[PDB]
C-alpha cells in the first residue's frame, strides 16, 4: 500500500526497492508569441529513479525530441516515465530488479502497474512523504548534464557519494531530503551555503563538496536555518 | 401460454415471476401460474416471509419442458422440478386451473418491458454461465459468487460470467499500454466481441442477463459485471453504431425498471458519470442520459 513515517525503517531493510519521481520529465519555459498568445517551448527533461539503501541513482535524459508532434503532453510523459522505468527493470539482471517501486506522485500509478503487467510481484506504491526529488535539477553536475544531451541517454550516478563509507543510509536519505528541500525552498542560499568556502571542494567523481563529519554537521544546522527562516518569510512569523 | 404449477405452498414467500411480484400465505390456496407468454426466457423467484436472507430463484424456458415447483421442507426452499410424464402434468394442471388457483401472469397488451429487458437473453446461453447440465433450467440466488470474485469458494455453485478486467494482460497489448488503457476499442471489438462473445448479441444477452440477476436477487458480482460490460464500451473510442444505439435502449429500458429505493446500492456513482459525462461515447446514449437526469439526478 501506501508508505509512510510509520514504515520509514522500510526504506533501508534488504528488500530491493526503488523511488520515481517524474517532475523533472516534461519541462516548459511559457512566452508571448508575435500575435500575442502565448506558446510553450519545452526543455530537456529527466527521470529522478534513485535506490535510497544504496544511493544509485538511474537518471534517464529526456530529450525534447521526445515530444515532437505529440499531443497531450502532460499525459503522454506520465506513460513515457512509466515505459522508460519498465525498460530500466527489463534491463537489469533478475537478482538486481526491485521488489517494489515506491512513486512520488499517485498519478504514476496507473501507468506503472500496467506497464509492469508482466512483473506481478513487483509491488507498485504510492508514498505519504513530500519527497523535494524535484531539486534534482539543482544539483549542478546533474543539471548540466540532462541540458547538454542531444539525443536519449542513460547516465548513473551515486547521489551519496561515499557518505555511506561513514554513516549509515537512513542517515544518508536524511541528509539528502535536507539538502534537496534547502535548494527547493532557497536555492541561491543553498547553494551559497554548500560553496561558500572555497578550500572544500567537489571531488571531479562526485556530487557534493568533500565535508568532514564535522563540518556535515555545521552545513546540516545551515541548510536547518535556512529553511526555517523561508518558513517565517513567508508566514509572517 | 405456458404454466408452471405449484404443488403447494407450506411457507409464507413472496414470489417473483418476471418483473411482477405477489405475496402467498402461509398454507395458502396457491397451485401456481398461468398464461406464462411463449417466446421469452423467463424467472421465478422467491423471498420467504420469515427470512428474507437468501432470495433465490428459477430461469427457464416453457418451450423445453414442463416445469413444476415444490416446497423441500428438508433444504428449506421452493424447488423447481421438471415433469417427464405429460399426461400427468395436463391432468394436475386442469384440474388447478378449473380450480381456478393459479394467478394469470399479469401483462399489459401495450406492454413491451420483459421482451425489452430480454432481447438478447437465450436459455442456451444462461446454462453456460450457470453450470448445472442436469437441468434445463438455472438456479440463481443471492450470495452466489462469480468466478472473477473467486479469484480475488465452491466452483459447482458460480456464475461464470466473462471475465473483464481492465489491468491485465489480456486487456492490454504489450507496446500499446497507453493506448489499450486510455481506449479500450482492442480489448471490446477483437478480445471479446471477435473472439470471445463472437458477435454483440450474446455480449449484451450477457449484459441483460447480469442486470437481472443483481435486481431480482441484489446479487453484487452480477452488478459488478453489468456496470463492467457497460463501462468497456463506453471507454472505446471505436464502437459500431448499431451497437451504441442498441446499448442505449437496453440501459433505457434497465433503468426504467430499476426500483427507484434500490438507486442507492445497484447504480455506481463513478461509472456512470464516468460513462455519461466524460467517456468517448459521453453523447451517444441519449435516451440512458435523459431518463438518468430526470430519474436519479442525485447519483450524478
Ligand atoms: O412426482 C411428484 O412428486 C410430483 C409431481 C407434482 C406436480 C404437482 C403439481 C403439478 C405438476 C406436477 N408434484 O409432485
Ligand atoms: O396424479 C394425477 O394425475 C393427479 C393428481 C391430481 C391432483 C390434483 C389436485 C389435488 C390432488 C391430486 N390431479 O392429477
Amino acid at each position: 500500500g501506501a508508505m509512510n513515517s510509520s514504515n520509514y525503517a522500510e526504506l533501508f531493510n534488504n528488500d530491493i526497492k526503488l523511488f520515481v519521481d517524474d517532475t523533472n520529465v516534461y519541462r516548459v519555459t511559457v512566452h508571448k508569441t508575435f500575435e500575442g498568445n502565448v506558446a510553450t517551448k519545452a526543455i530537456n527533461g529527466c527521470i529522478f529513479t534513485l535506490n535510497p539503501k544504496t544511493g544509485h541513482l538511474f537518471l534517464k535524459i529526456i530529450h525534447t525530441s521526445v515530444w515532437a508532434g505529440q499531443k497531450r503532453l502532460s499525459q503522454l510523459a506520465k506513460w513515457k516515465t512509466a515505459e522508460e522505468v519498465s525498460a530500466l527493470v527489463r534491463s537489469l539482471p533478475k537478482e538486481e530488479q526491485p521488489k517494489q517501486i515506491i512513486v512520488t506522485r499517485k498519478a504514476m500509478l496507473d501507468p506503472l502497474e500496467v506497464h509492469m503487467l508482466d512483473f506481478p510481484n513487483i509491488a507498485i506504491r504510492p508514498t505519504e512523504l513530500r519527497l523535494p526529488f524535484s531539486a534534482a535539477m539543482s544539483i549542478d553536475k546533474l543539471s548540466d548534464v540532462v541540458m547538454k544531451a542531444t539525443e536519449p541517454q542513460m547516465v548513473l550516478f551515486n547521489i551519496y557519494d561515499d557518505w555511506l563509507d561513514r554513516i549509515s543510509s537512513y542517515t544518508a536519505f536524511s541528509r539528502l531530503t535536507l539538502l534537496l528541500r534547502a535548494l527547493k525552498t532557497n536555492e541561491e542560499s543553498a547553494k551559497m551555503i554548500l560553496l561558500s568556502d572555497p578550500t572544500i571542494t567537489i571531488k571531479s567523481y562526485h556530487l557534493w563538496p568533500s565535508f568532514t563529519d564535522e563540518q556535515w554537521i555545521t552545513i546540516e544546522s545551515q541548510m536547518r536555518d535556512l529553511i526555517l527562516t523561508e518558513y517565517g518569510r513567508k508566514y509572517n512569523v | 401460454m405456458n404454466t408452471v404449477p405449484f404443488t403447494s405452498a407450506p411457507i409464507e414467500v413472496t414470489i417473483g415471476i418476471d418483473q411482477y411480484s405477489f405475496n402467498v400465505k402461509e398454507n395458502q390456496p396457491f397451485h401456481g401460474i398461468k398464461d406464462i407468454p411463449i417466446g421469452h426466457v423467463h424467472v421465478i423467484h422467491f423471498q420467504h416471509a420469515d427470512n428474507s436472507s437468501m432470495r433465490y430463484g428459477y430461469w427457464f424456458d416453457c418451450r423445453m419442458g414442463n416445469f413444476y415447483i415444490q416446497y423441500d421442507p428438508k433444504d428449506g426452499l421452493y424447488k423447481m422440478m421438471e415433469e417427464r410424464d405429460g399426461a400427468k402434468f395436463e391432468n394436475i394442471v386442469h384440474n388447478f386451473k378449473e380450480r381456478q388457483m393459479m394467478v394469470s401472469y399479469p401483462k399489459i397488451d401495450e406492454d413491451d418491458t420483459w421482451y425489452n429487458l430480454t432481447e438478447f437473453v437465450q436459455m442456451d446461453k444462461i446454462r453456460k454461465i450457470v453450470r448445472k447440465d442436469e437441468n434445463q433450467f438455472s438456479y440463481v440466488d443471492s450470495s452466489m459468487t462469480t468466478v472473477q470474485e473467486n479469484e480475488l469458494s465452491d466452483p459447482a455453485h458460480s456464475l461464470n460470467y466473462t471475465v473483464i478486467n481492465f489491468k491485465s494482460r489480456e486487456a492490454i497489448r504489450p507496446g500499446h499500454e497507453m493506448e489499450d488503457f486510455l481506449d479500450k476499442s482492442y480489448y471490446l471489438n477483437t478480445v471479446m466481441l471477435q473472439g470471445i462473445f463472437k458477435n454483440s448479441s450474446n455480449y449484451f444477452g450477457e449484459l441483460q442477463f447480469a442486470f437481472l440477476n443483481a435486481m431480482f436477487f441484489g446479487n453484487y458480482g452480477s452488478s459488478l459485471q453489468w456496470h463492467a460490460m457497460i463501462e468497456l464500451i463506453c471507454s472505446s473510442a471505436t464502437v459500431p453504431k448499431h451497437m451504441l444505439d442498441k446499448l442505449d435502449e437496453i440501459l433505457y429500458y434497465q433503468i426504467k425498471t430499476l426500483p427507484e429505493q434500490y438507486s442507492d446500492i445497484l447504480l455506481n456513482e463513478r461509472v456512470w458519470n464516468i460513462c455519461l459525462y466524460s467517456s468517448f461515447q459521453k453523447n451517444s446514449l441519449h435516451n440512458t442520459e435523459k431518463i438518468m437526469e430526470n430519474k436519479y439526478p442525485e447519483l450524478l
